């Protein structure tokens, strides 16, 4: 709940 | 009977302990109790795994259950014999080297016979496995002589 | 509990009391005394000898 | 928790001195009473034979 | 006075401190398992 | 077990009704109460209705799984207050409880396999949805792939056994025995990875540190017990190949548990140390299973049930201090006795349960699993004494360094302990000290 | 702050990257000293501590964290478990080498084992012949 | 509001060697008259080497530290209430905000104390705003 | 699980077997006359395990 | 409890238990008897925990 | 080297004043949500403990550590177990011991 | 025990007047130990150790450099004993 | 610290141990400055001497013990001779 | 030092620890009486005497147990006759010493038997 997918996770795709 | 004051004091304390509990049993607990009958449960003899066929599973269940029940019965046979030896040890406190030697002989013979029937089968001991053990053991005592002599 | 609810032979899981033989000094009743229950079946009976079966 | 600086303790009560005399009297009374009534434990309960001047005719 | 402990310091160090087993049970012996616990981590928990 | 399964199947529509979280917990504890009153099971398969039945082994495993899932709802209150998809979480818990009951009530091995692989999906959902770190994606993928890579050839083994025997029933498969090496490796390697051997543990601390407490408790208390219950079913008909190939697994699972116990002395994470603690005690369980002695199987089942209870209880403590201190470690959580003095009693009562605690069922499982290993060989004595000595060296360091000493002096103000947390710790410890009075239901499954 | 943001990076291999790594760890550039990349090394992590203990550090310095004896953004030593105040740390340096204590203890034990088991066959005894017991058929006599 | 500085002088090193040597000397000798006699002897041994220059003083300081490492007592006398003693930090006092987490019925036992505490919270937030800013 | 009944049957089987000459634990699973005992020519080379 | 000290309460309880146990120990010397009681936990392979 | 000590002292003073400002905050304490003051060293230590594998290379020192640390005790311990059980199994199956003089009868 | 600032002042001045290298006259709480009196660098260690064996706690080396008069000696003792009255 | 003494009530020449260590230091040619600090210990009035403390330690209440012994001698002769 | 040291020096002279007599009795051919026991085995087992304390006068210990059970726990009234039991043990100990001394003399006779031929 504290961490959610950031745009840095979105960047690799 | 009161030989020493300590024994008389112990008799007095035992009487004070003994009085109210036997009064509560014989006056309260023993009245108002109904007389019901319970019986020790008795079992028939199912046919053994020798008469069972290879593909039959309805009779391997009965043979395995009576094998498990006979294993249980022999387990408290050995357990009762061990408690007989221990009660011999406590009751003959300075002379347990004479009185308990025949009881130890019956206990050792019972452990030897229990291991001959049930030993090395493992956790999953069916009636088939003990019968194969007995067949292989009787083959070994037919050919090579008794177990432990050699060959 | 320890007088009327002892570990009887019909069950497993009571407080099974095993007692030792009391000593007998001179001045006691029956000083020349052999130990009783010397039959092998009398040891660890737990009330089996008084069973109705 | 009384405290005294660069000096010894405060002067004690009557109870501690009376108790100290009671402890010393009880211990030394027990010790001297047992040295009087039972002096046999210190020296030895029985006299030790020498086993050197025994006659050869008695022992064979 | 002659300080005999200061003379036989090499003996009085051994006779005090409980014949060196407070050192033996605590320091130097426990280095061998605890360094070896890192070798499992560095090579087989997250290594090889 | 149709009444329990239909009870949970009509407990499913309570998730869609709002403000009913504690009602689902109350009825699941009622299921545990009824299942306490269903005890009449013995050795063979009893209460048979539509391919469902249990022996004493499966009775204890269903009772443990029901107790863990009800505690898991009690443990997870952060879902309720933040409203973090509590309906989906409740539905995941109830469906996973159905799948674990159905894989334990299986009379044939293929329902055990099918619902055993079905139970991997809500656990993966819990990992990927209700964690707190960016390494959730590393965690559920390790769990899913380390389970699946060895559980997929065991399906080929299952169909090889079915063609040879013609049935998957556990009693009809007990009569036969097989002398094939690759069949043995397929039917063993999935349980050897699912309950962690030292060479294949990797997925366990990754799945445990990342997982939410409602997700770490179902990995610690149960779902390693699937890999023990599978061997308790499978080793019955592969005894000769087990005598051919036990010694490598016994040697690996006894060297691990010493090396694993030396790992926990050199780690600082609170949740990772209990994660490696699950490896070491079920290293004893795995060593005791592959010796086919009667005491080995009985003490193995006892240590499965009791170790599941104490490991879930120890993972309960690692989330109480985590939500108050923000992040868990040894360094942050040093000396919590001066912060929560009443929590320290449960801390020691469950950390002592991880080692040999005197009136608990952990000791009774451990005292009879050592019997089989000592009776197996005398060479194993050297690496068992080091194993238990280092076991209580690490598991007393947990309570020792987390519950004693100077405070951190960098923490902020947090809430104190609540009625929910003490009740949660009580129902993990007092079952460990109360089921020893009838330990024959947790010893004798044969 | 997460594990992917704050993380030890690769081995620097550059003086500029070493300076940036020293600035990253709140460590003075002279202070920073990376692990040698031998397969078991720590890339982009300082080598700190490694004395005879954390207990060797002075307790009279006003530390920000007195329970670990460290400052606020001072980076943690790499083997902080092994060198902690629990295990294998001393206040003063030891008087002798590590082999001296074990050597003296095993020498004393070897001497005492040799002296005791050499004197095992010769034991002190009072001038007493034999304890007398009534087994049936002794026909044993006194000296009267 | 100063912290001790990590540099060390030669005067600091000679003073620390003198203090540690006298601590080891009083750990060796229990009685006060013998300790005072040996302290005057050590005072003469340290006063005889004052007239030497800096390099010989550094060499004598290193030799004295090495010899004090050689003759160090196995149990030196230390104060228990200070650091390094047995009675150091016998109890750990928690920070006062756990008193902020009491029950109101538990807070009712000390109402004047908790009202005084609220007044000092207002004073402390005023002090923190005027010291560390907003 | 039959444990109290097994204790009762243990006392009863020790009661009957002490009365007769039959030993307290039977060494054999069945009677050896029912054992077929195949000959050594019929076995040939077969693994016999004790 | 909240009016009486734990150290006193436990002291009175333990000294009464010690007096009772000494009075038990005096009876067992003159009797010279040993009482050994047991409670059955698990029966397994004719070995009783 | 004295200016290095002075620069380290200035950095330590800046970090000490930052710690005294942040650890003793009214407003961070007053939210009621517990936690930890932002420490870089603990986070770097945690991620060094977790994310260590990316600096591991196949080297003869690492191979020797993995060989004589884990694989070699497993190999000798498995060999000792196999040798002892093979000798005891040959003794047990040959017929050199009796049923009454046999260890570990589970009775 | 119970302490006050006048008791610490009386104790410090008493043990300083018992010191023979300092004269009993010309002794004040504001007097510097180095240049106002005849004590050298090594006698300050004896004064600090006398403070240690009187007040029961040991004093570090940098705190020994920080203390130069009886006034901050009284302030240093009153800090650890936490009197502040 | 309630009753601090003056600086004039401590004299080196009262205690014989300080006298003999000062005479030994005078033979050595050196002087001790802190010798006046230990005047309050070895004080013969409040504290005891070495010989009196040992006699009051080992033989304490021995007259009371001997009196109780003589009382038990006196009462034991009436009961059993 | 000690007698065991002489056992390292003269093995043919010194008998050793706990020695059997190794000789035909009545070598001096005097009127050696036969050691008899008043008590029998049945009341010895009834008194629960241990196997170590079954000496040739265990009936004095039996009377000591009777006086212990007659006055318990105040057992300081039998002390003198308790001493009587100890004197019997002392007499037994004297006989043991007698036998050992006789043993030494007989081995000394064996020494001049080595000078006989
Ligand atoms: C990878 C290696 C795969 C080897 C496959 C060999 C199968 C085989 O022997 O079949 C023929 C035999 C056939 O047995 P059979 O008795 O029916 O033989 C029939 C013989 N004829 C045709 C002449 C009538 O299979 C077996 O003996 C049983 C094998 C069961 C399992 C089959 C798949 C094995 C997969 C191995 C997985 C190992 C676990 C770890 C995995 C880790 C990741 C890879
Ligand atoms: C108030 C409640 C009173 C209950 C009561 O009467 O209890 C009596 C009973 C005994 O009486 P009982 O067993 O006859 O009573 C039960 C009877 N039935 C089954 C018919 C209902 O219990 C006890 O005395 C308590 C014994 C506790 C023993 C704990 C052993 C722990 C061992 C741990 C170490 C070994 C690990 C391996
Ligand atoms: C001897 C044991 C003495 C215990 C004294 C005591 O007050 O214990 C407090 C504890 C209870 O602590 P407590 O303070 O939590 O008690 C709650 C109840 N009030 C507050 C109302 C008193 O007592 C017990 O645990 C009693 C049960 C065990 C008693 C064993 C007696 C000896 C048996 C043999
Ligand atoms: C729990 C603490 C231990 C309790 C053990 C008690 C016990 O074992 O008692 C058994 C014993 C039986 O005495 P028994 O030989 O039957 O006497 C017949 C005459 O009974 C006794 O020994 C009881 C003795 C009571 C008198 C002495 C002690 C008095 C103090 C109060 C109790
Ligand atoms: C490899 C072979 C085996 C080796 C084994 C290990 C080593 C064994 C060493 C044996 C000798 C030990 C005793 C001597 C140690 C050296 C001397 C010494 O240091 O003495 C000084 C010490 C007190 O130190 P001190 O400096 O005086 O302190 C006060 C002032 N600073 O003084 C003391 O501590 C005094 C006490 C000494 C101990 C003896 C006390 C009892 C004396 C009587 C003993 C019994 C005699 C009769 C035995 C009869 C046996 C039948
Ligand atoms: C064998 C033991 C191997 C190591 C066991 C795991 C590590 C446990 C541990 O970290 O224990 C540390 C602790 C230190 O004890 P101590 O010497 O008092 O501490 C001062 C050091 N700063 O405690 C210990 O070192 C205790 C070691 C006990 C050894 C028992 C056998 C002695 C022979
Ligand atoms: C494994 C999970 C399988 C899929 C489950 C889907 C439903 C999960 C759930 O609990 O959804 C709750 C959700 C709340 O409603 P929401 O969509 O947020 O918006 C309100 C608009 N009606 O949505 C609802 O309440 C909608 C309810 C209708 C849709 C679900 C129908 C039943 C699905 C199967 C339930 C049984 C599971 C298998 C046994
Ligand atoms: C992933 C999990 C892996 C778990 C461990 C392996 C599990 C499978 C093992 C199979 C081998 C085995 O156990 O064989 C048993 C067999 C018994 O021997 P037996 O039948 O009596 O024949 C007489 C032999 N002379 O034994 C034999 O036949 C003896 C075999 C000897 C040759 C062994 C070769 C091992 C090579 C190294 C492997 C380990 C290291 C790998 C690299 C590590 C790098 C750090
Ligand atoms: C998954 C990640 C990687 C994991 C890597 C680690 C795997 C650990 C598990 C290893 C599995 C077991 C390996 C074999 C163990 C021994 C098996 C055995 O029983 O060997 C017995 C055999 C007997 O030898 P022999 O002399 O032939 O017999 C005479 C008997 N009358 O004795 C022998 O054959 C001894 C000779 C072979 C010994 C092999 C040792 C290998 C060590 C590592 C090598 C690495 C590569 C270089
Ligand atoms: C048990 C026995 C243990 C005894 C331990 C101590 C023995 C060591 C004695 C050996 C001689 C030494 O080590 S003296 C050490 C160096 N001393 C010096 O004074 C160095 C030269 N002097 C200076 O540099 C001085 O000018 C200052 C700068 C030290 C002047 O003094 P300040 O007024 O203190």
């Amino acid at each position: 709940a504290k961490w959610y997918p950031d745009p840095e996770f979105m960047k690799q795709f | 009977e009161p030989r020493s004051p300590m024994a008389s004091f112990a008799e007095s304390v035992l009487n004070v302990i003994d009085g109210p509990i036997t009064w509560f049993r014989e006056s309260i607990v023993e009245p108002n109790q109904q007389k019901q009958n319970w019986y020790h449960q008795r079992f028939r003899r199912v046919p053994t795994i020798d008469q069972c066929y290879t593909d039959d599973a309805v009779c391997r269940f009965e043979a395995d259950q009576q094998f498990r029940r006979d294993r249980m019965v022999d387990n408290e046979i050995v357990n009762i014999l061990r408690q007989r030896f221990e009660d011999c040890t406590l009751y003959e406190a300075p002379d347990h080297m004479v009185k308990c030697r025949p009881l130890m002989d019956q206990y050792e013979k019972a452990t030897e016979n229990w291991f001959i029937k049930y030993g090395d089968l493992g956790g999953y001991a069916n009636a088939k496995t003990a019968y194969m053990k007995q067949k292989h053991r009787l083959i070994w005592e037919r050919r090579h002589g008794p177990v432990g002599s050699g060959m | 509990y320890f007088k009327y609810n002892q570990n009887d032979w019909t069950r497993k899981g009571g407080w099974r009391v095993i007692h030792s033989r009391k000593q007998c000094v001179p001045g006691d009743e029956g000083y020349p005394k052999v130990s009783d229950r010397s039959a092998p079946s009398d040891y660890a009976a737990r009330g089996f000898n008084e069973s109705p079966l | 928790h009384v405290v005294s600086y660069r000096n010894g303790p405060p002067p004690h009560s009557k109870a501690t001195k009376i108790g100290a005399l009671t402890v010393g009297g009880a211990m030394w009374w027990w010790v001297i009473w047992h040295l009087w009534h039972e002096p046999d434990h210190i020296t030895g309960e029985f006299d030790y034979p020498n086993s050197r001047k025994w006659s050869n005719t008695e022992l064979g | 006075f002659l300080n005999k402990s200061l003379f036989m310091y090499n003996l009085s160090t051994f006779l005090g401190s409980m014949w060196f087993m407070p050192y033996i049970s605590t320091y130097g012996m426990i280095f061998y398992p605890l360094n070896y616990g890192q070798l499992v981590v560095k090579s087989f928990d997250q290594g090889w | 077990m149709l009444k329990i399964i239909f009870f949970l199947l009509f407990l499913i529509p309570f998730c869609f009704i709002n403000n009913m979280y504690w009602m689902v917990q109350i009825m699941m504890f009622f299921i545990s109460f009824i299942f306490l009153l269903m005890n009449n099971f013995m050795n063979y398969w009893s209460e048979i209705s539509y391919f469902l039945g249990c022996d004493m082994l499966s009775y204890g495993l269903i009772l443990l799984s029901l107790w863990i899932c009800s505690l898991m709802l009690l443990a997870s209150e952060m879902i309720n207050k933040h409203n973090n998809y509590k309906n989906l979480f409740l539905l995941n818990i109830i469906i996973l409880l159905l799948l674990l009951i159905l894989t334990f009530s299986s009379m044939s091995l293929f329902m055990f396999y099918l619902f055993f692989e079905s139970s991997l999906i809500p656990t993966l959902f819990l990992i990927l949805g209700w964690g707190y770190q960016p390494e959730r994606l590393q965690a559920g993928l390790y769990l899913l792939f380390y389970t699946l890579l060895v559980s997929l050839p065991m399906l080929i083994g299952i169909f090889y056994v079915m063609n040879k025997i013609g049935s998957m029933n556990f009693y009809l498969m007990n009569n036969f025995m097989f002398n094939y090496d690759l069949l043995y490796f397929c039917l063993l390697c999935a349980f050897l990875v699912k309950m962690p051997m030292f060479l294949v543990h990797l997925w366990l601390p990754k799945a445990h540190v990342e997982a939410p407490v409602s997700g770490s408790m179902i990995l610690a208390g149960i779902m390693l017990k699937l890999g023990g219950y599978g061997m308790l079913r499978v080793i019955s008909f592969l005894q000769l190949m087990n005598l051919k190939y036990s010694f490598v697994w016994i040697s690996i699972s006894l060297v691990g548990g010493v090396l694993v116990s030396l790992v926990c002395l050199r780690q600082t994470d609170l949740k990772a140390l209990i994660a490696y603690s699950s490896v070491a005690h079920m290293g004893i369980v795995l060593s005791g299973l592959l010796t086919m002695t009667y005491w080995g199987l009985c003490g193995s089942y006892t240590l499965m049930i009791a170790h599941g209870l104490c490991s879930s209880g120890l993972f309960c403590l690692a989330n109480v201090s985590y939500e108050r201190l923000g992040s868990r470690s040894m360094l942050i959580n040093k000396g919590l006795l001066n912060f929560m003095p009443s929590m320290t009693l449960w801390w020691f009562l469950l950390s002592s349960a991880n080692m040999a605690a005197p009136p608990t069922l952990n000791l009774l499982g451990e005292i009879s699993l050592l019997n089989s290993i000592v009776s197996w060989s005398w060479i194993s004595m050297i690496l068992l004494s080091f194993l238990s000595f280092f076991s209580a060296a690490y598991t007393l360091y947990l309570y020792s360094f987390s519950q004693h000493g100077k405070l951190f002096s960098g923490v902020y103000s947090f809430s104190s302990g609540k009625i929910r947390e003490y009740l949660l710790m009580l129902l993990h410890w007092l079952p460990l000290n109360l089921l020893i009075l009838k330990s024959e239901s947790f010893m004798l499954w044969l | 702050g997460w594990n992917k943001d704050y993380k030890p990076g690769p081995y620097p291999q550059t003086e500029k990257e070493r300076l940036a790594a020293a600035k990253k760890y709140y460590l003075l550039p002279e202070e920073y000293k990376p692990y040698a990349d031998d397969g078991l090394g720590y890339g982009d992590y300082p080598k700190l501590g490694y004395g005879l203990g954390v207990e060797a550090k002075d307790s009279y310095y006003p530390w920000d964290y007195p329970e670990h004896k460290r400052n606020q953004h001072e980076p943690i030593s790499a083997d902080h478990d092994l060198y902690s105040e629990d295990r294998w740390s001393q206040a003063e340096p030891p008087r002798y080498s590590n082999a001296y204590y074990f050597a003296c203890f095993l020498g004393v034990m070897s001497g005492c084992l040799a002296l005791y088991y050499w004197l095992d066959d010769k034991k002190m005894y009072r001038p007493v012949a034999a304890k007398q017991y009534p087994s049936p058929g002794v026909k044993h006599y006194t000296f009267e | 509001a100063q912290v001790p500085l990590a540099i060390v002088s030669h005067k600091r090193q000679v003073c620390s060697l003198y203090k540690r040597a006298l601590r080891n000397l009083e750990s060796w000798y229990d009685r006060r008259n013998v300790y005072r006699y040996r302290a005057v002897q050590l005072r003469a041994r340290f006063d005889e080497n004052r007239s030497k220059d800096l390099g010989e003083g550094i060499r004598l300081l290193a030799c004295g530290q090495r010899e004090l490492f050689e003759t160090r007592h196995f149990q030196p006398r230390n104060f228990a209430n200070s650091a390094g003693g047995c009675a150091f930090e016998r109890e750990v006092i928690p920070p006062d905000w756990v008193l902020d987490y009491w029950h109101p019925l538990e807070k009712a036992q000390y109402p004047e104390y908790f009202a005084k505490r609220e007044q000092r919270k207002k004073e402390f937030v005023t002090w923190w705003e005027k010291q560390y800013g907003k | 699980q039959f444990r109290n009944w097994a204790q009762r049957e243990g006392f009863l089987e020790l009661r009957r077997r002490e009365l007769a000459g039959v030993d307290l634990v039977s060494p054999n699973y069945v009677d050896p006359a029912s054992i077929t005992l195949p000959s050594d020519e019929d076995l040939g080379d077969t693994e016999i395990i004790i | 409890m909240k009016y009486l000290s734990i150290c006193s309460i436990s002291f009175v309880n333990l000294i009464s238990m010690s007096l009772s146990c000494f009075l038990l120990s005096l009876y067992f010397l003159l009797n010279d008897m040993i009482y050994f009681i047991e409670w059955e936990l698990v029966s397994l392979n004719s070995m009783s925990i | 080297e004295q200016e290095f000590i002075k620069r380290k002292h200035e950095a330590t003073l800046k970090l000490r004043q930052e710690f005294l400002k942040q650890s003793s905050n009214p407003y961070r304490h007053a939210t009621g949500e517990g936690g930890t003051v932002f420490d870089a060293g603990l986070a770097r230590f945690q991620a060094m403990r977790v994310s260590n594998y990316e600096h591991f290379k196949p080297t003869g020192k690492s191979f020797r550590t993995g060989l004589f640390a884990v694989v070699l005790p497993i190999a000798l311990y498995a060999w000792a177990l196999k040798a002892e059980r093979d000798g005891r199994e040959e003794k047990y199956r040959t017929g050199q011991v009796a049923y009454k003089d046999r260890q570990f009868k589970f009775i | 025990p119970p302490l006050s600032l006048k008791l610490i002042n009386e104790r410090v001045l008493l043990v300083l007047k018992l010191y023979d290298k300092i004269d009993p006259s010309k002794l004040n709480v504001e007097s510097h130990f180095i240049n106002d009196l005849g004590l050298d660098s090594l006698d300050h260690v004896e004064v600090i150790m006398a403070m240690e064996d009187e007040f029961g706690f040991e004093i570090p080396d940098s705190d020994a450099e920080k203390l130069l008069k009886p006034a901050d000696i009284i302030k240093y003792v009153a800090d650890k004993e936490d009197v502040y009255e | 610290p309630y009753t601090v003494p003056h600086a004039s009530t401590y004299k080196v020449e009262s205690v014989p141990q300080l006298v003999e260590v000062k005479e030994a230091l005078g033979r050595q040619g050196l002087k001790d400055p802190w010798l006046r600090n230990e005047v309050w210990r070895y004080e013969p009035k409040a504290f005891g001497t070495h010989r009196s403390r040992l006699n009051t330690f080992l033989f304490r209440g021995l007259g009371v013990g001997f009196c109780a012994f003589l009382a038990t001698v006196a009462v034991e002769y009436a009961l059993g001779i | 030092m000690g007698n065991a040291l002489t056992h390292y020096m003269k093995p043919d002279v010194m008998p050793g620890p706990d020695v059997v007599p190794t000789f035909d009795p009545l070598l001096g051919f005097k009127s050696r009486k036969e050691r008899v026991m008043i008590a029998t085995q049945e009341e010895m087992e009834s008194a629960k005497l241990p196997l170590e304390f079954r000496d040739y006068c265990a009936h004095l210990a039996i009377a000591y147990q009777a006086c212990r059970s007659d006055t318990f726990p105040f057992v300081y009234k039998c002390a003198h006759q308790k001493h009587e039991y100890l004197t019997c043990e002392y007499e037994d100990y004297v006989l043991r010493m007698k036998e050992f001394e006789r043993e030494r003399r007989l081995l000394e006779r064996q020494k001049r038997l080595n000078k006989a031929a």
